[PDB]
RNA sequence: AAGUCUCUAAGCAAUGGAUGUCUUGGCUCCUCACACGAUGAAGAACGUGGCAUAAUGUGUUAAGUAACCGGAGUUGCAAACAUCAUGACAGGUUAAUCUUUGAAUGCAAAUUGCGCUAAACUCGAUCGAGAAGCAUGGGUGUGACAGUACUACA
RNA sequence: UAUUACAGAUCCUAAUUGAAGUAGCGAUUAUCCAGGCUUGUAUCCUGGGGGCUGAUGAGGAGUAGGGUUUCUGGACAACUU
RNA sequence: UAGUGUGAACGAAAGAUGAAAAGAACUCUAAAACAGAGGGUGAAAAGUUCCUGAACUUGCUUAGGGUUAAGGCUAUUUAUA
RNA sequence: UAAGUCAGAUGGAAUGCUGCGCGAUUCAGAGUAAAAGCCUCGUAUGACCAACCGCAAGCUUACGAUGGACCGGGGAGAGUC
RNA sequence: GUAGUCUGCCAUACGCAGGAAGACCCGCUGAACUGAAGCAUCUCAUUAAGCGGAGGAAAAGAAACUAACUAGGAUUCCCUU
């Protein structure tokens, strides 16, 4: 349960806030787990997506396909995917959209600002997990 | 008209350049339909008493 | 080709005023040609050197500024331009200085009868 | 007689725009019957309370006036 | 004593938008704030985007520019630009620029009417133009004029 | 716990019947024949008959008012009984 | 806001395709961006003010009644009292 | 800033159904092709390191300020009550 | 004649006033419907509309005050009277 009262529980006022956030709030929003290879190598779980790196999706049409991000978007709030096409009734390919948190991130590219994120949360992570107990 | 003066005509300007179909490529864009211009008229049937 | 506002801070006045107007003819060039050729990339262009002419005015402005300010700052009665903005209850509102001095009958007893610090034993 | 005939003669204009108000002012009179102009003070009363808010503050931009909204959201907050 | 007519029922449709389910909208109660304006407000008009009429930004620096703070494409098509930074843009401030108006204030106005100016400013080649000035009322100071008002010395 | 049960209020709002393929399609000189363009014209254009308006003219032009109705090109879902 | 009035003023209607536009290629009849018919997309046409699709009214098909305006109730061997 | 995109069947899609794990100072809520404590944003809760760190007014050791008592005094709002 | 003052008017230097908003606040002005089962005093009401003017609050406020006691002690507001 919530002790802050500034933050509000009703569902009118948090899905306004949800799809008219700032646009810093929705690359963050935007986010997907690791391939427990990458886990292990950067030290995180959750990181948020770009158009540099390639992501996996398990379940569906386009089950277990690698492939780069084209394009994110943030006002439909879905990916755009290379190689995720079905064709039209005309011979002309579409790429289709997917919600990231059904996704994982198989491959990463580094950004300054991708490692200066990285770097906080491995030093959270550490400062946490300590403080638990595990 | 004719004798009409300066703001008189500037009026009478803004309100034929108004006039005209909305358009393709708003419907395109923001993907909502049945968005009419409001400020189109008729001449014959709608004064505008300015 | 479009050039940085940081970098133009460094280029003298004179130095500005050549390039501003250089920069601004081949905006007056490219006008008379969209009614012709009209077209893609050439509305970029247009777009672009409207953005630039901007920024060599809006630096120009600023580097009259900050000179033009020096000359009247820490100086009586300064100009109307260079008066920070404030609002209009806050200038005519007085100083507050002057709302809270003191009577001289008044400063002469707070001597004594000041809000002294006090407090009980356990 | 008072009808379709009479109707036939009505080519003069008792209303012209108005500066202030843009909207009814009056040519012989010189008076804008909405907003008042030329007086100084604008026309409105506590009667028309519903019309008095179509024309009031909040209707148009805003332009000066809504930063200083937004500068009392930061500061108490 | 005829019926493709008319009357009633059922099934599949046409017309119509009820019912049911949904909800980025209201309504109320409580909290905090009110620091608008001659430094040109509120309100009005017209501009301005590559395809933009309304609204929203914004004012020939016109979907913006500069600086600081965020920090990677905030949407259809087209085009350009940017990546461990010489830093993308629908982000958020502050400061510039700030059209014709409006208390509107050089004199008017159903008119883009009719004025005025020591220097400096800026183009223009001593002398024109633009730019920027010039309102009323009252306060303190400064100056000038009016008087068979009061008074001294002639 | 309540903005809690409808056939009526010349009730409110929204849609829809019969009457009914009925009443009716007026006022304005008068149309006819051959061609052109077309899937398609008495009607749109050409030519030729027959007519009307008959200088206060459905002629040529302006105030007030309207405000692009002007002009050329393309178009017929609707409108011009 | 549309819209009304010389004016002060007055003031509506209008939400929902699907998970995703995958928004219907190409062929046939046709004068043809008329209108369909094949064939396809999708889990399902839900096919563009497109979820569900009620009533009134209408169309087609099937079954009976009809000189008693029609309807109701009671009784049975269902067209009579 | 915790913990399963767990396994099997169905499905266009699993968050539901059956069975076994794990978190909690976090089972407020939302997003996600279907009902989510453990898929994402958050929520919770203390820890962390930058920014500041100043405006006026009064001070600061005694015949300086304030008060009590006693001695000797002045006056207290006019077209107003 | 000149040199002080008094009074008036004009010109100029520097900051100020106006306009917006007005729920709450301050000062004026001021209705009637209505109730009295009529209506005129009375009531609705020292209310609505109108005019003038402020602030984040305003206005009030430091006794020509209560009281009759075993005495209270500026103003404002809530409960009760």
């Amino acid at each position: 349960v919530k002790t802050n009262p500034f933050v509000s529980s009703q569902a009118r006022k948090v899905r306004k806030s949800y799809f008219n956030a700032k646009k810093d709030a929705k690359h963050v929003a935007m986010s997907a787990p690791l391939s427990k290879e990458l886990q292990e190598a950067n030290g995180i779980k959750r990181l948020p997506i770009r158009r540099d790196d390639e992501v996996m999706i398990f379940s569906g049409r386009m089950q277990n396909r690698t492939g780069k991000v084209t394009a994110v978007k943030l006002s439909e709030m879905r990916i755009y995917v290379d190689t995720f096409t079905t064709e039209k009734i005309n011979g002309q390919a579409v790429s289709f959209p997917v919600h990231p948190s059904n996704v994982v991130i198989t491959k990463l590219k580094m950004d300054k600002a991708r490692k200066n994120l990285i770097e906080l949360r491995r030093l959270g992570r550490d400062q946490i997990l300590a403080k638990l107990g595990h | 008209a004719a004798h009409k003066t300066l703001r008189t005509k500037r009026i009478l300007c803004k309100a034929m350049k108004v006039n005209r179909p909305m358009p393709q490529f708003i419907r395109q864009m923001t993907g909502v339909r049945h968005i009419r211009n409001p400020l189109t008229r008729h001449w014959r049937r709608r004064k505008m008493n300015i | 080709g479009h050039l940085k506002g940081k970098e133009l801070i460094k280029k003298t006045r004179q130095e500005l005023l050549d390039e501003l107007a250089g920069l601004e003819k081949k905006l007056f060039e490219l006008k008379g040609q969209k009614a012709a050729s009209a077209a893609a990339t050439k509305l970029t262009e247009i777009k672009n050197t409207r953005r630039d002419v901007a920024r060599v005015k809006s630096i120009l402005m600023v580097s009259q500024r900050k000179a033009l300010q020096e000359k009247y700052a820490k100086a009586k009665l300064v100009p109307i331009d260079l008066r920070k903005h404030q609002e209009k209850s806050l200038r005519n509102k007085l100083a507050p200085k002057y709302a809270n001095k003191l009577t001289a009958q008044e400063s002469r007893r707070h001597k004594c009868l000041f809000e002294r610090k006090f407090a009980l034993k356990a | 007689g008072a009808g379709t005939p009479s109707f036939g003669p009505r080519h003069n204009k008792t209303h012209t725009i108005c500066r202030r108000c843009g909207n009814c002012f009056h040519i012989q009179k010189s008076k804008c019957a909405k907003c008042g102009y030329p007086d100084a003070t604008m026309r409105h009363y506590d009667w028309e309370k519903k019309a008095h808010r179509k024309r009031a503050q909040g209707s148009g931009e805003m332009r000066h006036l809504k930063v200083t909204f937004a500068k009392l959201q930061r500061a108490y907050a």
